[PDB]
């Protein structure tokens, strides 16, 4: 994916520093339950990336004879 | 609807490595973070370490000392046990099931059966004590092993006349978490499933186990920490005289995972049979019919009552019934056939367990039969058949249904008495001016067969449509 | 990402920057990878493929038709 994925992975980033924070002024938890919930689901959209992966491979082939065919009929 | 504020938050503050030199400074100078391990214990990266630390938490909640001396290899050390994964005494038995465990995702089970082994040693003992009274537990179940074996030799059938109609019951000797069980009881209708086949790999499930094991007892006993059983019978058991032994403050206990209604005639034969009172205190009797309805409504779980109002409804594929279990029936004795709820039995010596189990088995099959009325299915106010049915009392271990004459206008009476486990003799009566309906001992093979009341009736009706 | 997780609590009650710099490691391959991610949406995409499969298939009789066509007696 292309916007959920920096829309996450901005989450996750920007999360993970205030839990270390969190941890480091000590020496809540439904904030740790929401990394939980955010974590379950981008390794649900790493597979979606790779998917569209093999995705492009198939959309650029198809063009290829469709130009050809173009120029066979022109 | 936090997730909004902390957003809010976060953008306030996002206008590091001062944060690194202030935790370092203090550095240089509880329970939260364990916590928070704990909880990211369950979706832990499968690897070694992950792995080391999901134990510790383990070991953690269930209070074990947590040592571990490498990576793969993991010791469980407490009071006096002493288990190693790759006390008193070596490890008892490298039995398959925990390995079986342990090597999938299965920790959960894992965890249960460490409890298990801990919960062995609940006891009070000053761990000398303790010591010596699991060493007498040893006893017991190598006593209860030549009682199975001894049985074996008398003869060569199959396991249904071992848990039904035997001494003791069906072994299941201890092996980590699951302690040594006895089956006593199947009943027919849990028999066939959906015809099971009763071959030796039976479940522990299949059916109901009683266990038997050691709690510590506000009284002193004495019990035999040697094995007392030196000599066999050929076909009988007999017990040494003990003392070794000395007064041990615990006893011996049969626990039973689920309590059955049983009259108060049962009590008293029991502390007849035995002689140490079941009730420490005189506990409050019932008629056992709500008792027994309220029992087996919980084999099929629902948490909405059904509001049966002690007129229960059967369904069957070519009969509706509509029973009235008549609570506070008149027995010749002048009160109803009291009742009340048994979940552990106490006991002395090996020698009284047979007799016991029994008894309990008398009593679980008569229940059954009682309650196979017992239904949640409901077919309200049908005006085709629903036929009235009456169940009422005359004596323990007896009861009588009166009902219509299905043909003609008197009243019919079948009275049945339960004799032994499997064995239960069935009458009729009739009137004067009346037909033939059934034999006696066809009732009874029915009953042998099924040990259900609306199978019967049903049964009856069809062989008196039939003439 | 729990591992990261895992071994920075692990370093912290052993004992740093190294897991930031990685974070912005895979912050770049996400970076790199979203050009083959779903900007026009799940919709769309396969939507266009099908309206793809019948313009190349429509092609396919047409130029069937023109070849195979006897116009001579």
């Amino acid at each position: 994916t292309r916007e959920r994925l920096l829309s996450a992975l901005e989450d996750l980033e920007v999360l993970s520093r205030e839990l270390i924070e969190m941890l480091a002024i000590s020496r809540e938890n439904q904030v740790l339950e929401l990394l939980i919930h955010r974590d379950g689901e981008f390794q649900e959209l790493m597979k979606l990336a790779l998917n569209q992966g093999k995705i492009h491979h198939e959309m650029q082939v198809l063009e290829k004879e469709v130009e050809k065919r173009d120029s066979d009929i022109q | 609807l936090s997730k909004m504020s902390s957003l809010l938050e976060r953008l306030h503050a996002k206008f590091w490595s001062e944060t690194i030199k202030l935790v370092r400074q203090v550095m240089e100078k509880q329970h939260l973070v364990s916590c928070l391990e704990t909880l990211q214990k369950a979706l832990k990266v499968t690897s070694l370490p992950a792995m080391t630390d999901r134990l510790e938490s383990i070991a953690r909640q269930n209070g074990l000392g947590s040592h571990l001396s490498a990576s793969g290899t993991e010791c469980y050390i407490t009071s006096d046990m002493f288990y190693v994964e790759v006390h008193h005494g070596e490890n008892p038995v490298s039995c398959p099931e925990l390995v079986q465990q342990l090597r999938e995702k299965n920790f959960d089970e894992f965890s249960k059966h460490l409890k298990g082994l801990v919960n062995l040693y609940n006891l009070p003992g000053d761990n000398k004590l303790k010591t010596k009274m699991y060493l007498a537990l040893q006893s017991l179940e190598q006593d209860l092993s030549k009682m199975a074996i001894m049985y074996w030799k008398a003869t060569n059938a199959g396991p249904l006349d071992k848990i039904l109609h035997g001494s003791v019951g069906y072994l299941t000797p201890r092996s980590g978490g699951h302690l040594m069980n006895l089956k006593y009881y199947v009943s027919p209708s849990d028999l066939l499933d959906d015809i099971i086949l009763h071959e030796n790999n039976v479940s522990r499930s299949l059916g109901m186990n009683a266990s038997v094991t050691i709690e510590g007892t506000s009284a002193v006993y004495k019990l035999p920490i040697a094995p007392l059983i030196m000599g066999s019978h050929p076909v009988d058991n007999k017990w040494t005289p003990s003392f070794n032994s000395v007064d041990l403050p615990a006893c011996f206990f049969l626990k039973f995972p689920q309590p059955i209604p049983v009259s108060r005639a049962f009590v008293q034969k029991l502390q007849n049979c035995t002689g140490i009172p079941l009730f420490e205190t005189q506990p409050t009797y019932a008629p056992l019919y709500e008792l027994i309805t309220q029992f087996e409504l919980s084999k099929d779980p629902d948490p909405i009552p059904l509001n049966h109002n002690m007129r229960f409804y059967a369904a069957l594929p070519g009969q509706q019934h509509c029973y009235f279990l008549n609570k506070d029936a008149p027995l010749p004795d002048g009160r109803s056939l009291q009742g009340t709820l048994v979940s552990k039995i106490t006991f002395q010596h090996p020698g009284r367990v047979p007799l016991i189990l029994n008894l309990i088995r008398h009593q679980v099959a008569y229940n059954t039969l009682i309650g196979s009325c017992v239904k949640r299915t409901i077919l309200k106010e049908d005006s085709p058949g629903l036929l009235q049915f009456e169940v009422c009392p005359l004596s323990e271990s007896r009861f009588s249904v009166s009902f219509q004459h299905p043909v003609n206008d008197s009243l019919v009476c079948v009275v049945m008495d339960v004799q032994d486990s499997t064995h239960v003799s069935c009458k009729l009566y009739k009137g004067l001016s009346d037909a033939l309906i059934c034999t006696d001992d066809f009732i009874a093979k029915v009953v042998q067969r099924c040990m259900s009341i609306p199978v019967t009736m049903r049964a009856i009706r069809r062989k008196a449509e039939t003439i | 990402f729990l591992p990261l997780v895992h071994n920075i609590i692990k370093c912290m009650d052993k004992d740093q920057d190294l897991n930031a710099l990685k974070s912005k490691f895979q912050e770049m391959r996400k970076l790199i990878s979203t050009m083959p991610g779903i900007h026009l949406s799940p919709e769309q995409q396969q939507q266009q493929l099908q309206s793809l499969r019948e313009q190349v298939r429509t092609k396919n009789e047409l130029l069937q038709k023109y070849k195979s066509l006897c116009m001579f007696e």
